[PDB]
């Protein structure tokens, strides 16, 4: 009974085997790609920063700049100073950093007061000063082209060109990684926008590629007793279903239904056009697996029961499926050959209902999608990969001479070149129809793929994102003199692996909004009631925002009630909500020029208003071919902006955290190591490593802090006399904090 | 009685992370850390009367339901009115016995898992305290 999981999470050196060819054809012309080193490059713009720093103290005018620049400038010294363990860099940083200090302790008291104060909490003192608008002014690369007068090297111009945005960007591994973790928290008014000349800049992708293009490249491995390496026997099944036909309910697809007296459904798959035995016997062996395992990994689904899986001859299902409605569309779906293959299972009612039928209440829907969520992502942990859950297509102008396939990504910032917003929607309402998710749980699980398989060069890696694992192409890009494509992308070769983890997770939650959202629409369509509108659509938007928080828990660990508000920090859900509600319905098309952009206005509060050039249809809305509504204009970005916003807070935080925390495992075997008695040295460097082992702790966290302040105590006693001036107020409130716990979890007596 | 929901939720996070591979199974050979997280006091002796108990197959592995009934065999007497007493008097400055009014009430807001006004205006009212009154916390702890 011990609930454990047969996949293995490890690190491996580099995917890059048995790759596409790093080359590029254009007119003939054969031109190669070379890689940027990322933390080369970066490491030499440090460097470059540290003699610009040196250059302007020098230069005597420290006037020149505003103040918060100057605090800025000392915070991140000090913080630089701290993150690196080089001994003789560290003495030359710090005594680049104390005439700063010179100045500020004396001209701008209040400031410096405010640092000070600042000092004390934490030893990465740069991370609680940017958790503000403060980030915005891009500090060091101004500094940069102020005092750099040389020629800049051509890969660091290519650098900055992709990451102009912030000055966060330039921080090493550790400090990045608590930033971007501690920009969550109930602290943290940070925004991922910024204005400047009524052009409006995102960079909410921009976050998440610059942590990614950090971390060791992922590396999975099945456990022996695991479904797709164990070579289980064939099935064997003797049990037939003699059928009649005064006992069917209907037909949907390829799939007949007949009533039992248990009040179960027992149904007949026939095999697709082209679908050979290959799949049926696939889908067999899967479902007899995941009810072997139903208690070992504890999912929640009413989950379907196989019987058999054999030929029968077409005439006979023909002849018995002849008496319902939909007779011509079944009579097409099946292949033309006299021998077909069957697969009959048992499951309760609920299973052919999909999720998104109008006849269900709100609670009902609110634990059914709960429970779909829940599952998906357990599975997910286990190895199994569900790409088919619904076909949700770009366009179908350029389906097969275009790279991606006509395959909607939804980080399609992440995946390409120059692609930046999230892209349209096409035919939606129909799009997932025929959703894989139904109300008694998961379904038709046949298509699954070994997430071994997301790693390597399979069939479908090497299908759909090309572009990925080929290596960017662009105009600009080329060098004449090199005649080699030179990159900051060509390097996600050998870490696309990393790429197409979280595009699974943020390409699974997309379905469930779509679901969702064409649930509310579809039941909402026949409503007078205005008070009661808005009724239906909050509580799908809190429904999503729950999802989300199902997904980050059983990922990484968090508890969900901690997690929902580390969400609801970046997307507002009354934005969220309100998009949706405007978005989805017909209801708009029925609007003048002015009325929509008075909308639009009302309901982007801080944004700018969604710009699009294409004519409405009426009773439908935007339309390409004139019947199926989609999802945006012609050729531009989704409308369902805080959609985007909140996929991409779902991975950062993932990724984030997980990154972090094998950061925060890093220190404590280094402190351990420090306290035994291998590495030796006095109490101030006990102390500092110590200080570092509380400031890459998780955000918001208690017990983290916990254990540190045990380490802190028993290196105390170890140095007897040593000083303690820095080190007692930052412990003193942890100390504080446990006590009040410990109170609080006493008084939970209060009952009988 | 059982531990309460915020108990399994503080040992889930924590043994959720400790899980160095992430596949639902901490090694044994670092059980006696991740204890230290949980408020635990250990020594080397029932470290390894736990190992024993365990893992006398030698897998050494460890799961969410057994980690949970084990750490429920630890938590079936550590803790008493001592540990609570001190627990309070990290705030009694002076060493008289006694705690302010206000100082509790902004602790009990400002900090871990946030209470409610109501609950904890409930907590002095029914401790019998005046409001311009001095907190007896040892006096307090007896009547709690
Ligand atoms: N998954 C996606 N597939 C395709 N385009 C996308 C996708 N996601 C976003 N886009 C958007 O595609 C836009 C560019 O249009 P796109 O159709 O890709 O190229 P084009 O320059 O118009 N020529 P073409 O590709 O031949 O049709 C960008 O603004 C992206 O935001």
């Amino acid at each position: 009974v011990k609930q454990y999981y047969f996949a293995r999470r490890g690190e491996t050196s580099t995917h890059d085997t048995s790759l596409p060819p790093p080359v590029k054809v254009l007119s003939g012309r054969s031109i190669p790609l070379k890689e940027i080193p990322f933390e080369a490059t970066r490491n030499e713009l440090v460097q470059i920063y540290l003699t610009s720093i040196d250059k302007l103290i020098k230069s005597n005018k420290l006037n020149s700049i505003p103040s918060q620049q100057i605090a800025s400038h000392y915070l991140f010294l000090r913080s630089l100073a701290n993150s690196e363990t080089d001994g003789i860099k560290k003495n030359q940083i710090l005594s680049l950093a104390k005439p700063l200090g010179t100045y500020l302790a004396s001209k701008e008291p209040h400031v410096w007061k405010m640092i000070n104060e600042l000092i004390e909490k934490s030893e990465y003192p740069i991370i609680h000063y940017l958790k503000n608008n403060r980030a915005h002014s891009n500090f060091m690369l101004a500094l940069i082209h102020e005092y750099h007068k040389e020629p800049l090297t051509k890969n660091q111009s290519a650098f900055v060109q992709k990451f102009r945005d912030s000055s966060v960007f330039l921080f090493p591994n550790p400090i990045y990684t608590a930033w971007l973790a501690h920009s969550y928290d109930e602290d943290s008014s940070f925004n991922p926008m910024f204005r400047e000349r009524l052009s409006t800049n995102f960079y909410h992708s921009t976050l998440t590629d610059n942590l990614l293009l950090r971390t060791e490249p992922k590396e999975v491995t099945l456990s022996s007793e695991h479904h797709y390496k164990k070579e289980k026997g064939p099935i064997d099944s003797s049990f037939r279903y003699q059928m009649s036909s005064d006992r069917l309910l209907r037909i949907q697809g390829r799939t007949l239904l007949f009533s039992t007296p248990q009040n179960d459904v027992v149904a007949v798959k026939v095999q697709k056009k082209g679908e050979p035995k290959s799949t049926l016997e696939e889908e067999f062996e899967m479902a007899d697996y995941l009810l072997k395992h139903q208690r070992r990994l504890d999912v929640h689904s009413k989950l379907p029961q196989p019987l058999g899986q054999y030929s029968v001859k077409k005439s006979e299902i023909l002849e018995i499926s002849r008496g319902s409605l939909d007779f011509e569309r079944f009579k097409t779906l099946i292949d033309d050959s006299k021998d077909l293959e069957v697969y009959v299972y048992k499951a309760p009612q609920s299973y052919f209902t999909y999720l998104h039928d109008k006849n269900q209440d709100l609670e009902d829907l609110t634990a059914s999608v709960k429970t779909n969520v829940h599952d998906l992502f357990v599975l997910l942990r286990e190895g199994i990969v569900f790409p088919q859950l619904a076909d949700i297509f770009h366009t179908h102008f350029g389906e097969d001479e275009r790279e991606d396939k006509g395959r909607y990504q939804a980080l399609v910032q992440l995946l390409n070149v120059l692609q930046f917003q999230l892209g349209r929607i096409d035919k939606w309402q129909k799009a997932v129809e025929y959703v894989n998710l139904r109300s008694s749980g998961l379904a038709d699980l046949g298509d699954s793929l070994p997430i071994t398989s997301l790693f390597t060069s399979s069939d479908f890696t090497k299908h759909y994102f090309s572009e990925l694992l080929t290596g960017g192409y662009h105009p600009t890009f080329f060098d004449k003199s090199s005649g080699t494509a030179n990159s900051l992308f060509t390097g996600k070769r050998r870490l696309f692996g990393n790429y197409l983890y979280l595009n699974t997770i943020a390409e699974y939650l997309l379905v469930i909004q779509l679901t969702l959202g064409s649930y509310g629409d579809k039941v909402t369509r026949d409503m007078m009631d205005k008070p009661k509108k808005e009724a239906v659509w909050r509580e799908l938007a809190n429904v999503m925002f729950t999802s989300c928080a199902e997904a980050i828990h059983i990922m990484t660990g968090i508890p969900q009630s901690r997690a929902l508000t580390l969400l609801k920090q970046r997307a507002n859900i009354e934005k969220h909500f309100r998009q949706t509600q405007f978005w989805m319905t017909p209801d708009y098309s029925k609007l003048d020029e002015d009325t929509l952009q008075m909308e639009q206005y009302s309901i982007y509060s801080g944004e700018p208003e969604y710009e699009f050039t294409d004519k409405l249809v009426s009773g439908v809305g935007l339309s390409v071919d004139g019947v199926h509504q989609d999802l945006g204009g012609y050729n531009r970005e989704s409308p369902l902006r805080e959609l985007e916003k909140l996929l991409y807070a779902t991975v950062t935080l993932i990724e984030g955290t997980m990154q972090l925390d094998k950061e925060f495992f890093k220190q404590l075997e280094q402190v351990e190591k420090i306290l035994s008695g291998e590495i030796k040295t006095d109490a101030n460097s006990c102390f500092e490593a110590v200080a570092q082992l509380l400031d890459l702790a998780r955000p918001g966290c208690h017990f983290q802090k916990r254990l540190v302040l045990s380490y802190y105590e028993e290196a105390k006693l170890k140095y007897p006399s040593a000083p303690t001036d820095a080190y007692d107020s930052r412990f003193q409130v942890v100390a504080r904090t446990n006590a009040a716990i410990t109170i609080q979890r006493f008084w939970r007596e209060a009952r009988k | 009685d059982q531990l309460t929901e915020e108990q399994i939720a503080e040992f889930k996070e924590a043994f959720s992370l400790f899980d160095k591979d992430g596949d639902g199974t901490i090694t044994t050979k670092e059980l006696g850390t991740v204890m230290r997280s949980l408020g635990q006091n250990p020594t080397e002796a029932e470290l390894q009367d736990m190992i024993n108990e365990v893992d006398a197959d030698g897998n050494g592995t460890i799961d969410f339901p057994e980690f949970l009934t084990m750490m429920a065999r630890k938590m079936k007497d550590t803790d008493s009115e001592e540990e609570i007493r001190e627990a309070f008097r990290v705030f009694d400055k002076d060493g008289n016995g006694y705690i302010s009014a206000a100082e509790l009430r902004h602790v009990m807001t400002n900090l871990g898992e946030k209470l409610t006004d109501e609950e904890v205006d409930e907590m002095i009212r029914e401790a019998d305290i005046d409001g311009d009154g001095q907190v007896n916390y040892e006096e307090f702890v007896q009547m709690m």
